């Protein structure tokens, strides 16, 4: 059973820094990286970054300066940190287990509203 | 007493035996002893079984078919009837011998032909009947058999074989092709014409067989199934090729059926997977 | 008259067999054998030969990216690949050396395993490729990898490393078919560095995978083969 | 000293010269030989036009566009219309000959991708209809075009498939045929020299394909990036030790 | 002790006891040492 | 960076229709393109991985197709089920950008 579920505090003030996490369950984060996909209401998919099976990341370019991926291998925790926020983050996050590089698994996602 | 491994040990070396460069064509011939740390092995072992000579040369099956002992009379051709039976001989019907002969382009071999029959009374026989089989080897020129029972049975030149059905045949034929090697595969056509076959050629050709029962017939009806078996022998292989990997559709081409399966086999995960 | 008894196995036709039998053709000449160039005399001549594995078997497809092993660019300690080496089976089946292994059900020897890089020749990646020996599980992380027997494998003027996967296996031969009591163990490819590309290169750059066979290598007790099969009698 | 990479094949009046070669493969390890008279069968006096015949012809260049699948093309058949070679080929009944295969495909160290320059003794191609379907001849003799890969099927035609070879094989099982690779990383030159193989001494060579070339792109042209996304690839035939015997008149092919 | 006067009913001839690999696996004109650079 | 270019925008159609939608890469992917579907208020799905290729538990009335840097999603004879927003992604290297977007509507 692959499951990669979302956790957010949805509900952030804007300038703020975001905690999602998404605990792994049915793999080892040292075996399979983890992608990052939000999807603001109404329109379409956008590519967050991924963080690969050992540590190194790539983020979307004109998302670098404020999203940055960790996680931890023991505790199966992969963490997305979006500093500086604005009012178009308003989405829900997805998470997934990387599958030939694909992405997939997406996990049921988290609505975060930025809003003040 | 050959040597498997030799005893290596520990090497900081500018030799690198293990970096090399595949696009030169060739397999470098890189050892245990040149990465690890090995020990002194022997083979104990000669080879003798992957000879292809050993490994052309066992008896495969390369026919089944039937000829019935059965009443002629009001018959009209006596092939469709089965009261005899034709085979242009080849080894290309049967995939099992075909993919082993087509690892090799060319081959040579002096034949060696076990023709098994065994018979059967499907319905309605108070006993089994004591058959005997001709197989005539029948090259090409010769008078085909048209009738179970006219004159080109005599055979006076042919080469005939009799036994009785439930025994079996033996006998060997020599290298009969005309060239210096069987083609097991021909890129090309035996003349240049729009229309004629592709890789159909003359230079795997190996004779024929015809199959009659000799007896006249009973009150039953007898289903005499031939099993021509062929063992190579004294096999010659030249130029190694890619092996078969989609099924074969006809014999003496290289076709592949439309649609076909993933030869390949998919695996379950990723390629990281074991 | 020689008085003679029969033994059991009289008139049998075992197939396997080789006695003398009449010719059906007497006094016939065959056609003077030519020199042909590329004979063969043994199998195993032509498995030392490498040939691609298609490690990519990923696809629901037969088709050239099945041969190619990816590489990325930013991706530290990864694992590249990874296969068991049941040489009759899996990503070798199709494979030369498996293709003729699968006659036979008995293998001993050592493999060759041969990468071919094909990135850009200003581009930059170590690898290490290992070998896993039986009774361990196919390694996970690269530091349970290196524990076994490996290669570290800069990438530079030569494009191709060639790795053995020396024979391990005190039952003499293992078999050709999968079994577990005679499983060779694991093939792991890991980034050891990185795979560095020059500017104005994106992408995936490719490796190829060759296995065949070291001079030590041994095939006995000759069998019929699962890759080709048959419903029907072919025709002309 | 001397490098490895710097070749140079002279033949005939033609001259190739190759800086970032690999070690060139000859075919079984056999040289390119005339008929003995051990070997010989037809009586004829062959005729040896060598410097006139025996020099390199190069075909039309292939632009590889990686989405390529690769190009086939059939000895003799692909120089049935080169000069004097061309001429002797229809003129006579019989031929045989070796060839220097040459394959050219160069790029910039920025460039990647992997060509398999492949010599196949009697390729014996596959109908893309299966059953008992053959292929037509003037789809076997394509002459300097080849037979380009990736280009649709065609009634009469072969199987274009390159996975299976054309003839039910697999790919990777090539390299059991003498072969190189064009690797951009390493080389920009095949050579591959030829013996005549044929389980005839001598044979007819309008009607037999003795050998093909096969040029297949393995891993995919990857250009920098802004870059041409295409790769012109030159084959360069060069027939060697090559007899003509049974002079008649102009034989008329199909075409 | 061939019964039979043909040479093709004589059995088989055995392992032939060459096993030359070296015009498969390195059919290259120029010798390449194992443990030389290949293209120097 | 990769720009995907999906297109249209919109495709209204009924049930047992064929429909194809296309991305169009201002690179060459070499064929490392998934193509999702996404119902109306759930996760992605993965169709196709490979551009062709049919992922685990898929249908095949989904095809993928196209090489090099366009690519088509075909649908032969539409369920109810296959209604959605459908999205490209190429997975070269990295960004892994999406293209725009087709919702499948019903007339």
């Amino acid at each position: 059973a692959v499951q990669l579920a979302e956790s957010g505090p949805a509900l952030v003030a804007p300038s703020q820094a975001l905690s999602i996490t998404c605990t792994v369950a049915g793999f080892s984060l040292t075996a399979y990286g983890v992608a990052w996909v939000r999807q603001p209401p109404g329109a379409g998919l956008e590519w967050l970054g991924a963080i690969w099976a050992a540590g190194a990341t790539d983020y979307n370019a004109a998302l670098k300066s404020r999203a940055s991926i960790a996680k931890d291998n023991s505790k199966s925790q992969v963490f997305l940190a979006m500093a500086s926020l604005a009012t178009a983050d308003t989405a829900a996050y997805y998470c997934a287990r990387e599958w030939d590089a694909y992405g997939d698994y997406w996990g049921q996602g988290t609505t975060v509203t930025v809003s003040a | 007493q050959t040597v498997a491994s030799i005893s290596s040990g520990p090497k900081h070396t500018q030799k690198v035996p293990i970096l090399t460069a595949n696009e030169t064509g060739a397999t470098m011939p890189v050892l245990p002893s040149d990465s690890i740390e090995t020990r002194t092995t022997y083979m104990h072992f000669n080879g003798s079984e992957t000879d292809v000579e050993c490994f052309l040369g066992r008896a495969a099956c390369v026919h089944v078919t039937e000829i019935q002992n059965k009443d002629a009379t009001g018959i009209d051709n006596h092939r469709e009837a089965k009261l005899f039976n034709d085979w242009k001989i080849n080894l290309s019907s049967l995939v099992q011998l075909r993919k082993k002969l087509e690892l090799f382009t060319y081959v040579r071999f002096d034949s060696e032909y076990t023709i098994l029959a065994t018979a059967s009374q499907p319905d309605s026989a108070n006993y089994s009947s004591n058959l005997v089989v001709q197989a005539m080897y029948v090259p090409p020129g010769a008078p085909n058999p048209k009738e179970w029972d006219d004159y080109t049975w005599q055979s006076a030149s042919n080469p005939s074989v009799f036994f009785k059905v439930g025994d079996t045949s033996r006998f060997s034929v020599p290298y009969v092709g005309l060239a210096s090697a069987y083609n097991c595969f021909y890129d090309g056509y035996s003349h240049d014409d729009a229309e004629t076959q592709y890789g159909i050629t003359v230079l795997n050709h190996m004779g024929s067989m015809a199959f009659r029962i000799v007896n006249e017939h009973d009150e039953h009806k007898t289903l005499v199934k031939i099993r021509v078996y062929h063992r190579a022998k004294h096999v010659e292989a030249w130029i190694p090729r890619a092996p078969r990997a989609l099924p074969y559709t006809s014999i003496g081409r290289t076709n592949y059926p439309k649609n076909t399966e993933p030869v390949i086999k998919k695996r379950k995960g990723d390629i990281k997977s074991y | 008259g020689l008085p003679t008894t029969t033994l059991p196995g009289s008139g049998q036709f075992l197939t396997t067999d080789d006695r003398q039998s009449p010719s059906a053709l007497p006094n016939y000449e065959p056609t003077p054998r030519i020199h042909i160039p590329g004979k063969v005399h043994n199998l195993l001549e032509i498995i030392q030969v490498d040939t691609l594995i298609p490690m990519n078997n990923t696809h629901t497809k037969d088709e050239v990216n099945s041969y190619l092993i990816p590489l990325n660019a930013n991706r530290q300690n990864e694992q590249v690949f990874g296969t068991n080496l049941f040489i009759g089976d899996g990503v070798f089946k199709t494979t030369l050396l498996g293709e003729i292994v699968q006659y036979y059900t008995h293998w001993s020897g050592s493999l060759r395993f041969s990468l071919m890089y094909t990135g850009p020749a200003l581009s930059s990646a170590k690898l290490i490729l290992a070998y896993t020996p039986p009774g361990a599980r196919g390694p996970q992380d690269r530091r349970e990898a290196m524990l076994g027997t490996h290669v570290v494998w800069d990438i530079g003027l030569q494009s191709t490393i060639v790795m053995t996967i020396p024979w391990t296996s005190g039952v003499q031969f293992r078999y050709t078919d999968p079994d577990t009591y005679t499983s060779a163990g694991f093939l792991s490819c890991w980034y050891q560095t990185s795979l560095i590309l020059p500017p104005e290169t994106t992408g995936q750059v490719y490796l190829l995978s060759f296995i065949s066979a070291c001079p030590d290598f041994k095939l006995r007790l000759m069998k019929d083969t699962q890759t080709i099969s048959q419903t029907v009698a072919l025709t002309e | 000293g001397y490098s490895d990479r710097v070749q140079q094949i002279t033949l005939g009046n033609s001259t190739i010269t190759t800086q970032e070669a690999a070690n060139a493969v000859v075919c079984y390890a056999e040289w390119p030989e005339y008929l003995p008279d051990v070997d010989a069968s037809d009586v004829n006096k062959t005729s040896k036009p060598d410097t006139s015949v025996c020099r390199f012809y190069t075909l039309d260049s292939k632009t590889w566009t990686t989405g390529s699948k690769g190009w086939c093309w059939k000895l003799p058949d692909a120089l049935k219309d080169m000069g004097v070679f061309g001429q002797n080929m229809f003129f006579h009944s019989l031929g045989r000959s070796g060839y220097t295969v040459h394959v050219q495909c160069n790029a910039t160290k920025f460039h990647s991708g992997c060509l398999l320059v492949v010599v196949i003794p009697e390729h014996q191609l596959a109908s893309h209809e299966g059953g008992n379907v053959s292929v037509k001849y003037t789809f076997t003799h394509p002459g300097e075009r080849g037979i380009d890969l990736s280009s649709a099927n065609e009634v009469g035609g072969p199987v274009k498939d390159v996975i299976y070879n054309m003839n039910g094989t697999l790919l990777g099982n090539l390299l059991i045929f003498p072969h190189q690779f064009i690797n951009l990383r390493t080389n920009n030159t095949a050579t591959i020299v030829i013996p005549y193989i044929n389980s005839v001494p001598i044979d007819s060579m309008t009607r037999h394909n003795n050998v093909s070339l096969m040029v297949i792109p393995i891993a995919p042209l990857t250009v920098p990036t802004g870059a041409t996304p295409s790769l012109p690839i030159t084959v360069t035939i060069a027939p060697m030790c090559t007899e003509f015997s049974g002079i008649r008149s102009k034989s008329i092919v199909p075409q | 002790i061939n019964y039979y006067k043909d040479a093709a009913s004589t059995s088989s001839a055995g392992q032939s006891l060459s096993m030359d690999p070296s015009k498969f696996t390195e059919p290259v004109k120029d010798l390449m040492l194992k443990g030389a650079p290949a293209l120097n | 960076d990769i720009v995907l270019t999906q297109s249209p925008a919109a495709l209204s159609a009924a049930a047992g229709a064929t429909v194809a939608a296309t991305c169009r890469a201002s690179g060459n992917i070499h064929n490392a393109l998934a193509w999702y579907q996404q119902k109306a208020g759930k996760s992605p799905q993965l169709l196709v991985y490979a551009a062709a290729a049919l992922a685990a538990g898929v249908p095949s009335r989904f095809s993928g197709s196209g090489s090099g840097t366009a690519y088509a999603l075909a649908i032969n004879s539409l369920a109810a089920d296959d209604f959605g927003a459908y999205y490209c992604q190429h997975f070269w290297s990295t960004p892994y950008t999406f293209g725009g977007g087709t919702k499948l509507e019903i007339k």
